């Protein structure tokens, strides 16, 4: 299995900015999707953004526009998050996972004096393993 | 696109074969036929695991007292005698549009 | 004494023969505009002042449906057509599907159902990106998927189209013989399909003609000189069509009374598309326009005419079109850089026995065109903005005579012929090609001198 | 005085106008059928000329040879012949012996007469 | 000696360089240089066709002199015989009679052609 | 007594008519390599004797502004391009965005953000596959959507290129009248364009021309006999572009400066891509070094010559252009199998009144559309290496600016962007005739009774 | 005694040159059916009869390999390929990676490894749909893409295109025809070697008809030798150059396909129909060939008696395999019946020759997709045929190379190869020359001119 | 009888066949192109034959005896054993080499003489 390694926890004042880390061991990121998800004690899963396994799509539930946003370093061995206007209601437990997807081609024009027109669609096969996750609470 | 998971929770008699159901506004078929299905079992005190995928198998490693079922827009996951380990909260995938949702979830608990 | 034989060169002979034949327009009138299909915008003009020569104590035999200047021009017209069609862009991408839906609101309630509104979701000139077009469309050129439709000719071979500047009306074309050959026509004022011609001429250079297409009526040719005339290869045979030709004309009028606007589409770049705009005003129906009291005449003439070769108390009938492809059942003309297809019937109820003013014809558009028999090719009609208005004349009638009609009573006919070889030939029925041999020799008191 | 006027006249009187009947003698596919039809009136009109040069009369509408013919194909008094029937009617009455006629004039005549002038021309 | 050299010359000198001047009288594979010499080819073979067929029509084939009879009205020039062949190129020469040429030709062959034809057709009737 | 008009035949006669010419080049001299796009394969080889003659006390009116065979050489230039084109590969797939950056290899700071770092997803030998490789490009040949660029002429007429081994080089062309037609030339070294000329002669073929491909100025053709000198429809209308023809060469370097590096692509089967690739060694501006003293002497030579129909001690000036379609705004020409474009700007700084180089930029195109059609387009290949380019400049064609007062201060701007001046500049000496050999004339002639 | 020179005309001249052949078809008797492609859409009919001129007292030199008529033709014939195959339809969509299995239903135990059946991503006749297509390929066309998925041999090079199964490609004889000025010669010595003057020499307008047919190393179906077996070459002495054959009798050549092939059709856009192998039905035979052997040594005897006479009469002469390379000189290939052949003539030669029950067979190898000629830039896939071919074909020549490195004039062996063509059409061709004929002449005799 | 029957003959023997080999001397597609090319150069080449026959005057005669001596140092064979024993193109291949003097000599020697003279005679 392929280790995963994420922030501590961490308190911050409301209507700032915070920073995570992510880490998988064989640097797997490039061949699994990247995956970022929130839950809160009692109430149901909400996903929150993901990163393709070539890094090349990425994605962010549309509550979390302008606040967010997709970051890897070189190579892809690990991957950072920035959290911005957040207030105690966003304090939560935040979960760094891999995952799945299928990259199947939807249109296509086939042309015969160049490449043909061709669009894909991405969509989910399964969610890979978790990491331990990390919890950050926002107070004074 | 919504889903809906019914009910949401259950009592159970250990050893007694149970269904559940997931709804969603739209069909889950493809263009090709393919079903975007997969159901998942969380414990309490850890994660979810897949049990079902695509609506026609079980995943690897399943006992064979999973079952599902449903086509288009209604399916249901039924399991044969059910036991103390399948206490648990169950959630269906979205996997046909994107955004990619779950359902609302359906818990499992034995009667008392 | 005895005679003999001297050469003679320069002798006039016809023979029967065939050869290849040229352009002759007149004056290259039309060099002043561009461009036009028929004329290729140029060719070799022509002197106003070919000289018609009676030949007097000469008779001539003519033979149609089996001379072939007709199928030569016939081959040339085609040879035309996909000509001025080869240097203009085709229409491959647009065999993808339709999603449609009626056109509503400023209607007539007749033409319910004629119009339909799709969309597409194509890509652009550049070949990253899609976007989203919509166009009008007659109900005639699409065909249902299984709502979704599809266009018609896409199970059969492409369809090309651009580039439309290009005029279609007819220019005058004449056809000079080249050098040893001649041309000869027949004088008199009636003359059957074939035989003999008491009165003969000849010219350098024909007549203007035009490659107008016609399928149930003929258009714009030359009037009869007496009387209504009736032809065929042979009339008792009922798998041969027959010939008949007006005296006096007979005058149509045909319009589009919706006023249309053209978009210009873009898929691959250095290739424009023109599909037609939204329409302005209310939606009525195209019609044309013809006289009741005259067609009651020739009509009349018609059935007089019939009577001759036929048991003087037959009964006569015209009817309503046996059914088939629609290039046969409606009639068509291109007037105005449009098809026009509509159906004959309501000229044809009728029925003759011995011894307000008009008439209403509903007529339909077509957008993709099968052009004569061929299955290999295919063109789209450019719209074409503001509303349409044809004057034209009627001559001729293009007939079939059906079966039975047992014990020599009660003859139908219904409308047929709808290759326009007929029309070419129901215009070329004057004009053969002759073969001319100067050589020649003879006897003569005349022998050769010595040294 | 148009062209084929003598069409409407006689064969003896044919002879007037054989002047205007030689006067006319002389990448888009109206232009190529313009060229093949330019030349193949082109080899007519050597193949023409080959067969007077052959004979020996070119540059001449009419010649004189000595070659009778057998009156057989045409039993018919010259008066009746030139006063009556048109040049077709006589071509349309003598159309098939021609190859034989080619052949007569081209050999019993010319290389004969050619021969004897070579002879001649020796002395 | 060279082509043209008799357009410098007079209607005296021009005449025996006659011959010189009538030597030259007319002389993948798609390649547009070859179609425009086909085309030149055809043209130049054309017109000189066009040439001796009206030369044999005249009946002065083969002769690069010819000695006519045709009469003619006296307003066409204005110089005596001996300046014109004298004072004068070929050139202006036809400058001055180049409107009477179709006349001319005309003339040529209805008043001399077809008539001695005609002489010769009532000698061949012996 | 009485004159009989005879007919004689062998008469020269001239009269002014058209036909087509007869392709001319010199002993077959191009067929020892494969082969020059003007020269193709095939045409007549020429005369190894062009023999000239001069006429005996003769004079002649030329028309030019009126000749045919100008034209009919431009239609024939256009069918020749058309025709090396054709059996070429087609470039549509590159009308595809191009993502650029501005990457510089020890550039000049008058270099900078002209050379970008293009590279697009492109095609594979398979239609399954895509790959993505770089190349670099002009500033001028890109243009921004909206740093991503795409081809500037995607939204016109189709880009071609293909066939390599084609010589971009000109070789001189002569050419002979067909059968029955002749050449007329002028031998007078002062003569006008129009006018008669007192001292005519004729050819069987005209010398041989060089298709040379210019805007600005006359290049590296024929040269002026005695003095410079200039020529004009109507010396009144300024519409009319301004020949000038120099009597005294001018020498011309150009280059560029630095080597070249070609890549090869295979968009397609078949369709093998040539592309530049990196450059290494310092960036410099390609430019053109010419001698100043020359150039301001010459230019006093035709001052000299200019002041001839206007009336003296009246100011002459030139100066820069007015702008325009850049064709026309810049001095563009083809050496080395690569087309130029320079500023010549700097030359003309100077007035005229009465009583040792200079170096110049110039600018590099890849897509050009040639002529003034929009309909055809080229990409040129990358020539290896550096380009050296030596010539001589043979005249220069301008045009007169409109206005001003007095007849006085004059200025004048290099103008005529119609090629037609370049052909004609040379072909102005010759002219076209028909040849009746009939003739008829008066005489003692009785033609003897039989 | 003052001779003048004196111009005669129409004089017989002869002078090698090169001109354009004129076709010619005895009365167009290919119009019967239709279509060929050597026939083409139309060529000129010409009389049946064509007067054969012997000339007495004439010699005159025939030297093969330095005519012309052969690359002339040899042109013509692949300008006329090139044409045929204009028209019709390109084949690229073809070519994305194939999944395939191996096919072992009915199929016999040296036939395993041969018949593969193949599925892969190729769309409709419409734009936006795909469909599954699967048809039964041969080893000998695909290629593995990593070392499984396949592809086939010839997307690395030059575009693929289908043949037009409406035309059929058997040969026809073709006769030729000199242009206006000329004619052609026929030698007609027996025992004509290569070069020098012919004793007996006569002449034709027209040649006979020659079937335009494709081998590589058995001259099939051609002319006979009419004495005996005849051996031809440039130079003896080079070994670089071929050794021609040709058989004074002929043997039968019988080659079918026992597998009962069936074919399907697909589409792929406005127009496109493409045909495809279909399943098999019976036991799958590999296609073979049978010959007499008997026939086949006392043909060898001949031969080898027609050498001795250019080597050592005591020498010993053996045959062998061919030395290897590129499949189309390394086996025997021939057209029979529309579709192509590819059989071991390893064992065809093996046998040795020293001083002083009936029939063999041959595997077969069977090929769709062509390389046709030494051409690079193009290619073609041949259509399947239904049902069971068959071809019968005579043999009429050999084509040989020689080993090198020999000493002492002993120990000769022979190989064959050289896939030229152009050495067909000589062996076909080699009685003939064009020549010119200039009417001109000028001679002195005793005639001077009239005075004027 | 056939065409180039002639070759197995004299020359004395070959006049008589001389009309027989006259007779054949001139009587999108790349094979249409190329039959366009064999009629041009054979028209060509025909023309070019009967314009030296105009240019000589022997036009429309098969033989055409000139006054045109020549120099005995080409031939060092009489007439009889010349023509009824040896073949025409023994003499061509004897002779092929002065046939430009040939040209030239018969055409200016004699041809433009002799048209001279005519026009002289015609004087007067
Ligand atoms: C648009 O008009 C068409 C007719 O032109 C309607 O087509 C009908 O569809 C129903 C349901 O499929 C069929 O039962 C009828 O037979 C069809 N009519 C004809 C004449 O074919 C269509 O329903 C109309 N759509 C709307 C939205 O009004
Ligand atoms: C052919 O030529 C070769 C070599 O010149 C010679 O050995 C052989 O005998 C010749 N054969 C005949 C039949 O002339
Ligand atoms: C064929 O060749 C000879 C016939 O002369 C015979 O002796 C020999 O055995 C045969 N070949 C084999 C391989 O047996
Ligand atoms: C060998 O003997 C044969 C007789 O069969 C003879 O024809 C040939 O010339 C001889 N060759 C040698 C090299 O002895």
């Amino acid at each position: 299995q392929v280790q995963l390694v994420q922030s501590g926890a961490e308190v911050k004042k409301p209507g700032s900015s915070v920073k995570v880390s992510c880490k998988a061991s064989g640097n797997s990121f490039s061949n699994h999707d990247v995956h970022w998800v929130r839950q809160a004690t009692g109430q149901g899963l909400e996903w929150m953004g993901w990163m393709s396994h070539e890094g090349d799509k990425t994605g962010l539930a549309q509550k979390f526009q302008g606040r967010v946003t997709i970051t890897r370093d070189s190579g892809a061995s690990t991957v950072y998050m920035e959290l911005r206007g957040l207030t105690a209601d966003d304090t939560a437990i935040y979960y760094c996972l891999t995952g799945s997807k299928h990259r199947l081609r939807d249109y296509f024009l086939y042309n015969e004096y160049g490449p043909n027109y061709e669009e894909w669609g991405d969509y989910l096969a399964t969610l890979d393993v978790w990491g331990h996750g990390t919890a950050v609470t926002v107070s004074s | 696109v919504v889903i809906t998971q019914s009910p949401l929770f259950l009592p159970v008699t250990p050893g007694e074969a149970a269904s559940l159901s997931c709804k969603c506004s739209h069909s889950l078929q493809h263009s090709t036929g393919a079903n975007y299905l997969a159901w998942y079992l969380q414990r309490p005190g850890q994660t979810p695991r897949l049990l079902i995928h695509l609506a026609t198998h079980r995943a690897s490693g399943v006992p064979d007292r999973f079952s599902g079922s449903g086509s288009g827009t209604d399916f249901t996951l039924k399991i044969s005698r059910v036991e103390s380990d399948d206490v648990g909260t169950y959630y269906c995938m979205q996997g046909l549009h994107s955004p990619w949702t779950f359902g609302q979830g359906t818990k499992v608990e034995i009667k008392r | 004494e005895n005679l003999w034989v001297t050469v003679y060169y320069g002798v006039p002979v016809w023979k029967d023969a065939e050869t290849t034949l040229f352009c002759a327009s007149d004056a290259k009138a039309y060099e002043t505009e561009k461009h036009n299909v028929w004329a290729t915008h140029a060719c070799v003009p022509t002197d106003p002042n070919p000289q018609e020569i009676h030949l007097e104590n000469v008779t001539e035999e003519f033979n149609m449906w089996k001379n072939n200047m007709v199928e030569q021009m016939h081959t040339d017209i085609i040879s035309l057509w996909d000509q001025s069609l080869k240097p203009c862009v085709k229409l491959t991408p647009l065999c993808v599907t339709l999603q449609c839906t009626n056109v509503t609101n400023n209607i007539t309630d007749d033409m319910r159902g004629e119009l339909k509104n799709c969309s597409f979701n194509m890509t652009t000139e550049l070949r990253d990106k899609k976007q989203k077009v919509y166009s009008l469309f007659y109900r005639l050129d699409v065909v249902q998927i299984n709502k979704e439709y599809r266009l018609i000719n896409c199970n059969t071979s492409a369809i090309t189209q651009a580039c439309p500047k290009v005029s279609f009306e007819p220019i005058p074309i004449h056809y000079c013989a080249p050098a040893g050959f001649a041309i000869l026509k027949c004088k008199d004022k009636k003359f059957n399909g074939t035989g003999p011609c008491p009165s003969v001429s000849t010219v350098q250079c024909t007549h203007g003609i035009k490659p107008v297409v016609s399928t149930q009526l003929l258009l714009n040719g030359s009037l009869a000189e007496e009387e209504v005339m009736i032809r065929s290869e042979n009339i008792t045979n009922n798998a041969k069509n027959i010939l008949v030709q007006f005296n006096t004309p007979v005058q149509i009028n045909c319009t589009r009374p919706n006023n249309n606007t053209r978009k210009s589409i873009r898929i691959g770049p250095g290739q424009a598309f023109y599909a037609t705009g939204d329409i302005i005003g209310d939606i009525r129906q195209a019609h044309c326009n013809v006289s009741k009291a005259t067609w009651n005449e020739t009509l009349g003439k018609v059935v007089k005419q019939l009577r001759k070769h036929f048991g003087n108390n037959t009964i006569i009938r015209f009817a309503n079109s046996s059914g088939g492809d629609l290039e046969v059942t409606t009639h068509s003309f291109n007037c105005g850089g449009e098809f026009f297809y509509c159906n004959t019937s309501g000229l044809f109820n009728s029925t003759w026995i011995s011894n307000n003013d008009s008439i209403t014809l509903p007529c339909r558009i077509k957008q993709i065109i099968n052009m004569w028999q061929r299955i290999g090719q295919a063109m789209y009609a450019p719209p074409i903005q503001g509303v349409i208005r044809c004057v034209s004349n009627i001559t001729g009638l293009i007939l079939t005579r059906d079966g039975g009609s047992t014990n020599s009573t009660t003859e139908t006919f219904r409308p047929g012929g709808g290759d326009m070889r007929d029309n070419w030939r129901s215009e070329l029925y004057k004009y053969k090609v002759v073969k001319i041999e100067p050589l020649g020799v003879a006897p003569t008191r005349c022998k050769r001198r010595v040294v | 005085l148009g062209f084929l006027g003598a069409a409407g006249s006689t064969m003896g009187a044919a002879s007037m106008t054989l002047t205007v009947q030689a006067r006319n003698l002389l990448l888009t596919v109206w232009g190529i059928k313009q060229l093949q039809a330019r030349v193949l009136a082109v080899e007519r009109y050597l193949r023409d000329q080959q067969l007077l040069g052959i004979w020996g009369c070119s540059g001449k509408l009419i010649c004189c040879t000595n070659v009778p013919w057998n009156s057989s194909w045409s039993n018919r008094n010259l008066s009746e012949i030139w006063d009556n029937m048109t040049w077709l009617q006589w071509d349309k009455e003598i159309s098939n012996y021609t190859q034989i006629i080619y052949g007569l004039l081209e050999e019993s005549q010319n290389q004969q007469e050619k021969n004897e002038q070579d002879l001649l021309a020796l002395d």
